[PDB]
């Protein structure tokens, strides 16, 4: 219920005696704010403010356009949109209209959204304005506890946005009450042992939320043990990483499994007499499958001269590249590698021959050259395809003999591969 | 990295940027030059500036019995009646030579409950800021952007 | 996956259940229902009218016990739902049976109609996640350690005598009368 | 109301109930509480002590809040508020019917369910409407 909408009158004001505080080093509202002020437009875009209900926010950006050395001229829009030379400013009504016989600043919620990129402009304000703010609010005293995750995770959502992990690295959750007793042992110094609980170690409640927590890590490490991708899907490069990133990850998971405070709730189940919940933390996860794998696949995974395919330009750096790159990959032979995985493999490695001689073609300008370089550079092309054949069918018999070593079926295995570079050679 | 912010160059940020948001406008009142005097809070001005481990400090603007009470507190809380309005740091050097308010981040906090105060600021500004600079311009930009909308959700129905 | 399995022994006179891995089920008491025969007058009485477990044999005096079960066969299974429902109740696990797979004891020859019911009560009701019947004497012998043998039992509504040879129970030689300890 | 407003409210009604009775209930099995209530009778003063422990519905509030909390603990309604994606809407509708057969174990009033299923038909209709 207001009666009284506020005139455009002391929202200028406010423009002009606090938004320069914040888009100079002080100073005072110039001209082109004025100007920008008195926009048909701006005016109109806080007329919207300052009336519709449902519009909340509006931006005030400061654009410095160069070569005027550069000029500051406001931009007004209620959508709110990251610039790049710009100190962008957003403000939001905390009523659906503003009742301007009160302060009008403390019915706008004033939210600089300065030229630092949004990753870290929302990283800033959630872990220094959100996080110890409405923690802090929590702490006074439910949506609160899944809230209060989403605001971790979401703000590291934004790491994760920014260094692409790939893989979901999930921590094991104990029960608090065990974190503080390790927390009593902790001021102390003492080992916390598993007799600490006394009485209640051999009590019902107690072991059936240690299974429960427990049950939930068996949970936490399948999520991501079990977890596949098309082999084809996105580069060469991306396939690759993605199983080293897998490595390293497992690697990660059997660091959490290590940890004395997880083996000290194993320790109660296992005091407790409950088998169930121990066993199964070693056999239900298939965790030390997948590390066996991951072993089987970690030299292969490891210095792969994929950069020596990368940068070469040259035709001759890419036979030498090719040649070592499956000289590298022969020791596929001891550690089991699938069919249709190195056939996918291959194609990957077509595509990204390809592409460098996509742009390679690009660079080269040859439909200008005479027929002495050009060639001089077609018998180069034709040296690099002659390297894939015989090279590749080295490698064909190199997987024939490792299926005749392994000795296990009559697949119908499909060695007609129409990799990315015929495309062109034809 | 070359020299250290006085408690001074953001003290006239604050006496000249607290009427506009926290007063109606005019001259940093009584409450204000008591907070901005006070010893705890130079030491305050003297750890957000030159000490890289202090990312916040908080300017809240109580209310007790109709009595003014400014604060300056680097731990972030909340009061009732508490208008809060923080300084935050981008970066970890904060020059006084430069401007220096072109180089943090000010934010309000009214005295709406943070489940509508939170929900207003990061549902009504970090979502068309986010949504609109990814959907121009990593990996998982999109399904944190679900995130965002999720956590929006969260605190609507911790307000209604 | 689960927590635990709870292992619920039924019995036409006593009920005994608790978790599997225990040495001594924590939780026995009566296989009967008792609820009030008197009339309540006075306020601030007995509140509740269905009676199981400790209170029920405490005020015994104003309960009209029955028994929902008799020769191992079940005839009432609404009062076997609350006494099953008892026995998840705060008073005797204080757990959920959602949670928790269930081992199921019961006496040989009985009628289908009595897995097919118990199984139903069971997976719909309590919605446990893993169900599973067997007999008893199997059971006996898996506690004596030994594993050929009989085995004589006579509880309180059955009794029978079942030959095990190594875990295979022989169905052929199972003779069963009905004259136990009730 | 089990009528109108959104189901959300009614759940997380009867949530804030079991905490609000809970903490109540400790309250007054505090020694505290418990030693006035002694002190009344030993002054024989029947009157507080009987309309302390008869006229408030609390002892039936717990009882019905806590025959009501399986099918009210953990309702999957979120999901349906959560993604734009029709079928993720879909699988929503059947996790919370799924979660709604629970009805078996909870003696809930089938009327008040009835007008449960309406409000989530309203959170259908505004999801689909949103989307
Ligand atoms: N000391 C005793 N002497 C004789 N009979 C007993 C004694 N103690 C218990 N009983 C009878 O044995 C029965 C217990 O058997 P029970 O455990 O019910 O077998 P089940 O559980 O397989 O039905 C009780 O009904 C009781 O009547």
């Amino acid at each position: 219920a207001v009666q009284n909408v506020a005139d455009v009158s002391v929202l200028q004001k406010h423009l002009r005696k606090l938004v320069p505080l914040l888009l100079e080093d002080g100073g005072e509202a110039p001209a082109a704010l004025e100007a920008a002020l008195e926009e048909k437009s701006a005016l109109e875009q806080m007329r919207k403010f300052l009336s519709d209900p449902q519009v909340h926010t509006v931006l005030v950006e400061r654009s410095t356009l160069k070569e005027d050395k550069e000029f500051i001229s406001y931009n007004i829009n209620i959508d709110i949109h990251y610039g790049v030379k710009s100190n962008s400013l957003a403000f939001i009504k905390r009523t659906p209209v503003i009742d301007a016989d009160k302060p009008v600043s403390s019915q706008l919620r004033v939210l600089t959204l300065s030229e630092d990129s949004p990753y870290e402009t929302l990283h800033s304000f959630i872990s220094n304005a959100v996080a110890p703010f409405f923690k802090s609010y929590i702490r006074e005293s439910k949506m609160a506890p899944s809230v209060e995750k989403k605001i971790a995770e979401l703000e590291m959502g934004l790491l994760h946005l920014q260094q692409n992990i790939e893989i979901p690295e999930i921590s094991l959750p104990i029960h608090p009450m065990i974190t503080n007793v390790a927390k009593q042992c902790y001021e102390r110094g003492e080992k916390p042992k598993v007799t600490d609980f006394g009485d209640k170690v051999e009590d019902p409640t107690f072991l059936n939320q240690l299974q429960s927590g427990v049950n939930r890590w068996i949970r936490e490490i399948q999520k991501v043990t079990k977890l596949d991708r098309d082999p084809a899907s996105g580069t060469a490069l991306q396939e690759i990483s993605f199983w080293l990133n897998l490595e390293r990850a497992l690697y990660r998971i059997q660091e959490k499994r290590e940890s004395p405070e997880v083996l000290l709730t194993l320790d109660i189940l296992k005091h407790g007499k409950r088998f169930h919940a121990t066993v199964s933390f070693d056999t239900d996860t298939g965790l030390k499958q997948a590390l066996e794998t991951v072993n089987d696949y970690n030299p292969l995974m490891k210095d792969f001269p994929l950069n020596d395919l990368l940068s070469a330009t040259e035709l001759d750096k890419i036979r030498q590249a090719l040649v070592a790159i499956f000289t590298h990959l022969r020791k596929i032979r001891n550690t089991k590698y699938p069919i249709q995985r190195a056939l996918r493999l291959v194609e990957a490695i077509s595509r990204d021959l390809s592409s460098q001689l996509l742009k390679v073609l690009g660079t080269r300008k040859l439909m200008h050259v005479a027929y002495e370089e050009f060639e001089k550079v077609m018998v180069a092309c034709f040296e690099v395809f002659q390297t894939w054949d015989d090279e590749y069918e080295k490698l064909q018999v190199l997987l024939r003999d490792i299926v005749k070593r392994k000795r296990e079926e009559n697949l119908k295995m499909v060695w007609r591969i129409n990799p990315a570079h015929r495309k062109l050679q034809a | 990295v070359q020299n250290v912010a006085d408690v001074s160059v953001l003290q006239k940020h604050l006496r000249k940027l607290v009427p506009l948001l926290l007063e109606d406008g005019g001259e940093a009142p009584a409450a204000l030059e008591a907070a901005l005097e006070e010893k705890s809070a130079l030491e305050q001005m003297r750890k957000f500036l030159s000490d890289p481990q202090v990312h916040t400090v908080l300017v809240e603007r109580s209310t007790l019995k109709e009595f003014i009470s400014y604060n300056i507190n680097i731990d972030i809380h909340y009061g009732v009646k508490s208008n809060s309005l923080a300084f935050i740091k981008r970066t970890p050097v904060i020059d006084a030579d430069k401007p220096v308010s072109s180089q943090l981040r000010v934010l309000t906090l009214s005295e709406d409950s943070p489940y509508e105060t939170l929900h207003s600021f990061i549902s009504n500004a970090v979502a068309p800021f986010f949504k609109s600079y990814i959907r121009e311009s990593d990996k998982m930009a999109p399904s944190v952007e679900k995130k965002i909308a999720e956590l929006e959700m969260g605190l609507l129905h911790l307000q209604q | 996956i689960a927590n635990q399995p709870v292992v619920i022994d039924n019995g036409s006179g006593v009920i005994k259940a608790g978790f599997a891995g225990d040495q001594i089920p924590k939780y026995c008491f009566p296989n009967y229902v008792g609820r009030p025969k008197h009339v309540r007058v006075m306020a601030g009485a007995l509140e509740g009218d269905i009676f199981i477990g400790p209170k029920a044999e405490e005020h015994r005096g104003l309960l009209s016990i029955r028994y929902p079960m008799e020769h191992g066969i079940v005839k009432d299974w609404n009062d076997m739902e609350r006494i099953w429902q008892y026995v998840y109740s705060k008073d005797q696990l204080q757990t959920f049976s959602e949670e928790h797979p269930v081992l199921l004891t019961e006496a040989p020859l009985n009628p289908r109609k009595n897995r097919e019911r118990a199984a139903e009560v069971f997976f719909e009701t309590f919605n446990v996640p893993a169900l599973f019947i067997s007999m008893q004497a199997v059971l006996s012998l898996y506690a004596t350690g030994r594993t050929t043998g009989v085995v004589l039992d006579s509880g309180d509504g059955v009794t029978h005598a079942v030959p095990i040879y190594e875990g295979f129970a022989m169905p052929h030689s199972i003779m069963r009368i009905d004259i136990a300890g009730r």
